[PDB]
């Protein structure tokens, strides 16, 4: 089925979120096992002590300091896109739109999913959500690189999902 | 008679003396009275005893009396209302109610909300912005009784006073009617020369947008005068400035003995009706001469039509025709009303309707910030009741009465309908009324009334298989009924097609619009929200002081100036041109996304009416006939 064909309401819906993430059952004995362990430990109390043990390492944080450093982000910074990184996001996003109405000249119907100029305003909203990460007042194109990558794990990977945006 | 009164009387002289602004006012306010008396002796309004004074120019005089009349008005403002007083009387000597005060500026830490409000602001002048709830009736309190004694033919009268008078407390005498005179005789009221001065109450709560979300609201009672009363209407935007005053004895007298405590009342001095998004107040502004004649030399430009649409949302690439319609919706045509009682329709509706994610809540979000009574409302969270009208029980009077819906507070305005498609039934029926006979007809039980509901209507809708088909004809994409196709002037279908060019023309300047500083401010600084509160009177982003493109403040400059003074009359040269277009389009054979019926050729008169009304000429040309045929033609094909 398609992904539109799956949801109980409405295609222009998906259109409405910034990203979408298409959650799989993939069914592999070597992952359900390493899931199955890791509710054990947290059953057993042995990730509570490899979780106090790592947050005293230093490479994971409190919950409460989190909130508080959110808070901080969201007061202090709000970060503007380069001028040099705004060509990336202009062509990567043409391009795809190019192929999906190439798919749709192709196919002769409308795919279920779509992608928009508010999916180019989303993945220009990551891009300054991942300069706001770093309290930098500007995006560079490291940025862009990485709010890409999550569009495409988000995004397109549910567009291929869809057999007339696939192809 | 008191000395610091008197010194106060002195100083507050000094003042009106130093800044000679509020004492040509005084002498506008009585040569327009003369004016109006002596046209009255040949051959009418009168204006109220009072004078707006700035807080700011009596801080930069004298801090201390300043600061007076902030923390202790009823020592510091009778004073300054004798100044007047006796200032007035002084100019009047060559051609008798006591002069008052209003007023204005910055009032710093008295600038409160009703949940602001405490004990410690009593007896104190506060500024209080909130929303009118509650507004009893206008009653006429009784100041000075006339009384006739037919025995002695002696005319005798009576003079009442309460707290809510004067600000500074005296000895409460309750006088009785006088019904027979000192000698015994009867005495029968002389209606027509007592004196009654009108008298309300108005209930003022916070507004629901710095309200908390959580918890109940907080509100205050205002008493108002006959100068300030019948200013305001239950759902407007105040802010009223005036005396928080505390009256009575909180039950610490023996026939008192409850713990209602020291009733608590704002004596108004000022209210200020302000215009907020989506409210019932319409947005006024100040029209200067340099305004004015920056929009008559707009007016005789060529290409202005041009001008002002595309200086609409330029952060929105195209859509320009509906840019053009929109503006000529917002000029908002011209009104019939004939000898009969008819009544024929001006303003301009426009329906959009297409693909996601092109542009529609944006614009619909534009009309609301940018016209001066627009109104929004969404598909199914508004009802029948909500759109129209609504009947509640008044505490009071123990009577029904009405609540006005969103379609009759924006009468005059207009209403932004986002998600049109989704309406209910009931609501289709009502709209149909609306939208063309312009009125609201209500029979309920008990009441059966016609209200008023002027408005143009923008709508945005959607095809029920998410996107518009081209294939496909356009009666199955809209999916709406006829008649309310007919209601609608304009209809416009949104197509997302994808272009390569046209991908990266709109790629480039949504970056260029995120690529944006306002001044003032650092980079990484976010910027600020304040809630715009207005009082009402009565790709580039440099567009200042008309360079290429018109800004938002001068372009509504531009269009209140259009609506009050322009009022476009037709003649034959632009009534052939509408007349060879309607009936060519009553016979072409070509299909059309709107239904051609009789309302067309009424479209075409309100383009035309609308068009003649941004070139500010008196009369409709034949240009005129020419563009409104054309930008309906882009709508029907
Ligand atoms: N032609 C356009 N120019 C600029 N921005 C656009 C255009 N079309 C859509 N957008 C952007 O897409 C976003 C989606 O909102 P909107 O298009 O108003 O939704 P809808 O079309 O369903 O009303 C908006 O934030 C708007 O900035
Ligand atoms: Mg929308």
């Amino acid at each position: 089925k398609s992904p539109g064909d799956n949801i109980d309401f409405q295609t222009t819906i998906l259109s409405r979120f910034d990203m979408i993430f298409i959650v799989k059952d993939d069914h592999n004995e070597e992952r359900d096992i390493s899931i199955a362990n890791h509710v054990i430990n947290i059953h057993t109390g042995n990730a509570n002590a490899m979780q106090n043990q790592q947050e005293e390492n230093g490479s994971e944080i409190s919950i409460e300091k989190m909130k508080r450093y959110i808070t901080y982000c969201r007061l202090k910074c709000a970060p503007r896109l380069s001028p040099q990184a705004a060509e990336k996001l202009s062509s990567n996003f043409v391009t795809i739109r190019k192929q999906l109405l190439i798919n749709e000249l192709e196919s002769t119907e409308r795919s279920s999913i779509p992608i928009t100029i508010r999916q180019l305003e989303a993945i220009i909203r990551i891009t300054e959500s991942l300069a706001k990460l770093e309290l930098s007042p500007i995006a560079q194109e490291r940025h862009v690189d990485e709010a890409i990558r999550l569009f495409q794990a988000s995004t397109m990977d549910a567009a291929s999902q869809d057999p007339i945006g696939g192809l | 008679p008191d000395a610091v009164f008197g010194d106060r009387v002195r100083r507050f002289q000094e003042f009106l003396d130093t800044f000679t602004s509020y004492r040509d006012s005084v002498r506008s306010i009585q040569v327009y009275n003369s004016n109006n008396a002596a046209n009255y002796n040949d051959d009418l309004n009168i204006l109220p005893h009072r004078i707006i004074i700035s807080l700011d120019d009596l801080r930069e005089f004298d801090r201390s009396f300043w600061s007076g009349i902030l923390v202790e008005p009823a020592y510091f403002i009778p004073p300054a209302e004798k100044a007047l007083t006796d200032l007035a009387d002084s100019m009047d000597d060559v051609p008798r109610h006591p002069w008052k005060l209003s007023f204005k500026g910055s009032f710093g830490a008295h600038a409160l909300s009703p949940r602001t409000l405490t004990a410690q602001h009593l007896n104190k002048l506060v500024s209080v912005e909130g929303i009118v709830t509650k507004t009893s009736l206008v009653r006429p309190k009784l100041i000075r009784s006339v009384h006739y004694a037919a025995k002695t033919g002696r005319f005798h009268y009576r003079d009442y006073t309460d707290a809510t008078t004067t600000l500074t407390t005296r000895i409460p005498t309750p006088a009785i009617y006088p019904t027979e005179d000192t000698e015994g005789n009867k005495l029968t009221t002389e209606y027509g020369y007592s004196t009654f001065i009108d008298h309300q109450r108005i209930t003022v709560q916070e507004m629901p947008e710095m309200a908390p979300a959580g918890q109940l609201p907080r509100s205050i009672d205002v008493i108002l005068d006959d100068d300030l009363v019948d200013k305001t209407k239950p759902g407007d935007r105040v802010n009223v400035v005036g005396v928080f005053k505390s009256l009575g004895a909180g039950g610490m007298n023996q026939s008192n003995s409850t713990l209602i405590g020291f009733k608590t009342l704002i004596l108004g001095n000022t209210v200020y009706p302000l215009h907020a998004r989506s409210t019932g107040v319409a947005a006024r502004q100040m029209l200067t001469d340099f305004d004015i004649r920056n929009i008559n030399k707009l007016s005789k430009k060529k290409d202005i039509f041009d001008i002002l649409s595309q200086s609409l949302a330029p952060s929105i690439y195209g859509h320009d025709h509906i840019k053009k319609a929109i503006l000529l919706m917002l000029m908002g045509g011209v009104e019939k009303n004939l000898e009969n009682g008819s009544h024929l329709r001006g303003d301009i509706n426009i329906l959009m309707v297409g693909d996601p994610s092109t542009a529609k809540s944006q614009l619909l979000r534009f009309v609301l910030n940018t016209a001066s009574l627009a109104i929004a409302t969404t598909g199914r969270g508004s009802s029948g009741v909500g759109l129209t009208a609504a009947v509640t029980t008044d505490r009071e009077t123990g009577e029904r009465r009405l609540e006005a819906g969103a379609m009759v507070l924006a009468d005059r305005g207009v209403v932004c309908i986002d998600e049109f498609d989704k309406m209910t039934d009931v609501d289709r029926v009502a709209i149909h009324e609306v939208m063309e006979q312009q009125t609201v007809t209500i029979a309920k039980a008990g009441i059966h009334t016609t209200l008023n509901a002027r408005c143009s209507v923008i709508a945005a809708a959607n095809p029920v298989f998410g996107q518009y088909d081209v294939n496909r004809d356009p009666h199955q994409n809209i999916a709406l009924p006829d008649s309310l196709l007919s209601r609608f002037d304009l209809l416009f279908v949104v197509t997302d097609d994808i272009n390569e060019i046209r991908d990266r023309s709109i790629s480039e300047h949504v970056l260029r619009t995120h690529r944006y500083l306002p001044p003032g401010y650092l980079e990484g600084e976010p910027v600020r929200e304040r809630l715009n509160l207005s009082l009402a009177v009565g790709g580039n982003y440099n567009g200042t002081e008309i360079p290429k493109l018109v800004t938002i403040p001068f372009l509504r400059k531009y269009v209140q100036y259009a609506k009050e003074r322009v009022i476009p009359q037709l003649t034959q040269e632009a009534i052939n041109v509408i007349v060879k277009n309607y009936t060519d389009l009553r016979n072409d054979d070509n299909t059309k996304k709107s239904p051609i019926t009789a309302r067309t050729l009424e479209t075409l008169i309100r383009l035309a009416t609308a068009h003649a009304k941004v070139r500010l000429s008196k009369t409709v040309n034949k240009v005129d006939a020419k563009v409104a045929a054309n930008l309906l033609r882009f709508a029907l094909l």
